[PDB]
């Protein structure tokens, strides 16, 4: 994660919406350890929410070095549906109250939809954030996902639109 | 000797009633195998010179009061697991116990339909025999075991050699 | 024994397949298989069970009657139609006093009890010429203050479940008044399976259909509404009582909308915290502050209504959000909390419940919401205000035993209430599992001891189900 600790979350899928994020350090002294259980605020995938179906049950959420820009929930029945979702801290509206630590975190949805694909492979060795790489097209932060169906249509993340796939278990990510 | 002319019962079954580590449940607990268990500790507590009264305790007492097989699988139990004690120390009267054993066998063979048990007693007084009295009382348990049943003898033969 | 552990109630027609079951498949033959059953139909109410849970075994083991009753109505045919099997078995098995006097021991009535039970099976099995085994029965324990709540249990279920038989309105709240004196044996009896989901039914539709209307009499108004209350407290205690049981029996068919709201969200053995800031928060704009402020600054009762009780979301938002999140008031969120804690108000409970649970799913920092639970859970509503009430006392076990059984994480990973239930014995069933040790023992502690052992060791039955449902059947 961002400081130099581990945390993890995840109970069971989309049926229920537990995460035990456990914000945890071991070095205390020779010989022993003291592994914390701080509650980092937990949240789930708002895919729930659909009056149309609920079925998602993800099988895979996997995460990236940088724990604050993915969520690997995805829709895994026999279902496809990816999700994203974010660490945007925020402060709330505190009004209403009357005439007229605040810091909280919330987290924020990036993008979802409906698809058709079971496998992932990988997330992002990708390089850094906060740069307008448009004219880039090397596989900068380069998300890839795995169909079913024969060819494999990688594309990244917040586009989700298409790439080269060239017509004529499980996998994962070999290289950039 | 509750009843033991009509029905003892149903539920008369020795081995199942006579077993222990069925109290670990608040059922199968029945009086008797308390006693059982009791008589045991004593006697595995008091095993120096205790023993001395079991012998006339089981002529006066234990031989006309048994017709059927499960007092006889009592008394069993009763004294039976103790043989090594006498063995050890009272060899004077392991051979009253052996043949206070046999006159259980020929008491319980005289006065019955059939017999339903013979394999455990059968092998019973095989281990007996080959662990405690030997070939020492062959000749004096003839007299006893010729006139018994002959389905009973003809199963027993082999103790002659 | 394992059956009568996990579904005693929610019982439309399992005992059919149940009985198909233990007939087709099993080598049992009928005197060994009716005394097999008969002992396990004793064996408990002993070792487990301490509290609620007894009630619940004594009526399994009387609801075992009909069981067998159907058996002997349909498991032989022309072949010894239960004519002295069931007897000669009987006799056998009054062999086994100890079970008989452990159950003695335990109930301190259970002789006069067995006594009874039996005469009254008797009286809806075959009972030709029983009445010596009977006799022979009481021969067989010759040497060897206020009521017996067995003997009264079975006697009142019939009155109960036959109360007054008049699906009607506008009659006194003396009727459910009665029953929030007594103790959920009610509830217990009810769980016959006989009328249990038709009196859920019919208990659901007429708080469905008594919504009192708008009227001008406040003390008729006010009674009533204190009846609604305390019905809608009876029937959230019997639900986490069981559940599943009564959301099916409540949710099963009909083309209607109940208050799903508050029977599907409030408490299950499972979380759905994440999801109450999501789904449960339907708060139109229409009169969302209005009805928020009149439930605050109330101490607004002009006409009885409560259906804010769906919609009090956005008033414990507006609360926790001024409170110490703003910092806008000291001590005016705890005076509101005290007008929120008044009578005639359970609703509040849940929606509290709701919201320190999906605080639980954030970063527990500030744990507001847990000083607000203990707030609920002291003695702020002492009958301070003019509760119009009368029956709070029960209403107030109602509602410590509902906070009770939900917010166990709560109630674990912080300080320990102040004892708002004055009970007897809590909910012996829970967790059970040693944190800091591996999973290496559930063959150890359980496996090993049950082999040795003559059952199921109920207790960890339990225990054994969260392992499974937690870890993987491979």
């Amino acid at each position: 994660t961002g400081g130099g600790n581990i945390v993890v979350a995840t109970a069971d899928g989309s049926s229920a919406s537990p995460v035990q994020f456990y914000k945890v350090c071991v070095s205390v002294v020779s010989e022993k350890c003291r592994i914390d259980t701080e509650i980092l605020p937990s949240l789930f995938m708002r895919c729930t929410t659909d009056l149309n179906r609920k079925d998602k049950f993800p099988a895979i959420t996997h995460l990236k070095f940088l724990a604050r820009d993915m969520s690997e929930q995805v829709l895994l029945c026999a279902s496809s549906i990816v999700e994203c979702w974010s660490l945007r801290k925020e402060g709330l509206p505190v009004n209403n109250i009357f005439q007229q630590q605040p810091t909280i975190l919330k987290w924020r949805i990036l993008s979802a939809t409906n698809d058709l694909d079971r496998v992932s492979a990988v997330a992002l060795t990708n390089t850094d954030l906060k740069v307008a790489s448009d004219t880039q097209f090397y596989p900068g932060l380069g998300l890839a996902l795995a169909f079913h169906d024969g060819s494999v249509h990688i594309v990244h993340r917040l586009s989700l639109q298409t790439m080269a796939v060239f017509y004529s278990k499980a996998m994962q990510l070999s290289w950039t | 000797s509750p009843s033991l002319t009509s029905e003892t019962e149903w539920v008369g079954y020795p081995f199942r009633l006579f077993d222990f580590t069925a109290c670990h449940q608040s059922y199968s607990e029945m009086s008797c195998s308390y006693t059982l268990a009791l008589a045991h500790a004593v006697w595995h507590h008091s095993s120096i010179g205790q023993l001395s009264l079991i012998p006339k305790f089981l002529t006066e007492v234990l031989l006309p009061i048994v017709k059927t097989e499960f007092q006889l699988l009592y008394v069993y139990h009763l004294v039976g697991p103790f043989l090594q004690r006498f063995q050890q120390e009272r060899t004077r009267c392991m051979i009253e116990i052996g043949v206070a054993f046999y006159d259980m066998l020929l008491n319980v063979d005289q006065c019955s339909t059939h017999l339903n048990y013979m394999d455990p007693i059968c092998d019973f007084l095989y281990h007996m025999k080959y662990m405690f009295t030997g070939d020492s009382v062959k000749e004096q348990v003839e007299k006893i075991i010729c006139n018994l049943k002959p389905a009973l003898k003809l199963r027993l033969r082999f103790i002659t050699h | 024994l394992l059956e009568g552990t996990m579904n005693l109630t929610g019982e439309t027609q399992s005992l059919v397949e149940q009985l198909t079951m233990v007939k087709r498949m099993q080598h049992i033959p009928t005197p060994l298989f009716v005394l097999e059953i008969w002992k396990a139909c004793f064996v408990g109410l002993i070792e487990s069970p301490e509290g609620t849970e007894e009630l619940k075994w004594t009526a399994f083991t009387f609801l075992k009657i009909p069981q067998v009753l159907v058996k002997l109505k349909k498991y032989s045919h022309g072949d010894k139609d239960f004519t002295e099997d069931v007897n000669c078995a009987f006799e056998f098995l009054l062999k086994l006093t100890p079970l008989l006097d452990k159950a003695d021991q335990r109930c301190n009535c259970d002789c006069t009890n067995f006594l009874l039970q039996e005469c009254g099976k008797q009286g809806l099995l075959s009972e030709a010429s029983v009445n010596n085994l009977m006799a022979k029965r009481k021969a067989d324990r010759e040497h060897a203050i206020l009521r017996a709540e067995p003997t009264v249990t079975n006697i009142l279920k019939t009155m109960d479940a036959d109360h007054s038989k008049s699906p009607e309105g506008l009659l006194g709240v003396l009727g459910h008044m009665l029953s929030g004196k007594s103790l959920d044996l009610l509830l217990a009896a009810a769980a016959a399976t006989g009328k249990l989901k038709s009196f859920a039914r019919k208990f659901i539709n007429l708080n469905e259909f008594t919504t009192y209307g708008s009227e001008e009499s406040t003390k008729p108004a006010s009674v009533r509404a204190l009846l609604f209350d305390i019905s809608f407290l009876m029937l959230c205690h019997v639900a986490q009582t069981y559940g599943s049981e009564v959301i099916l029996s409540e949710s099963r068919t009909g083309a209607e909308v109940p208050f799903f709201e508050t029977w599907m969200q409030t408490c299950m053995p499972e979380e759905g915290k994440i999801l109450n800031p999501d789904h449960p928060c339907f708060r139109p704009d229409s009169t969302k502050v209005e009805s928020l402020v009149a439930l605050l600054n109330n101490s607004k009762l002009v006409q009885m209504k409560w259906h804010e009780a769906c919609l009090s979301i956005s008033a414990a938002i507006l609360e926790i959000l001024n409170a110490w999140e703003n910092g806008v008031l000291a001590f005016e969120s705890i005076q509101k909390i005290t007008d929120n804690i008044k009578g005639k108000v359970c609703s509040l409970a849940v929606c509290a419940v709701a919201w320190l649970v999906a605080h639980v799913r954030m970063l527990g920092l500030d744990e507001r919401e847990k000083s607000l639970q203990m707030i609920r859970q002291l003695a702020g509503p002492l009958f301070s205000e003019n509760t119009l009430q009368f029956y709070n006392e029960r209403v107030v076990i109602m509602n410590s035993i509902l906070e009770r059984m939900c917010a166990d994480v709560l109630q674990q990973t912080a300080t320990q209430i102040k004892f708002p239930s004055t009970g007897v014995d809590t909910m012996p069933y829970w967790n059970l599992l040693p944190p800091k040790r591996p999973i290496k023992e559930v063959l150890t502690d359980i496996f090993a001891k049950v082999l040795e052992k003559g059952w199921v060791d109920s207790r960890s039955i339990h225990i054994f189900d969260t392992l499974l449902h937690m870890g993987g059947v491979y």
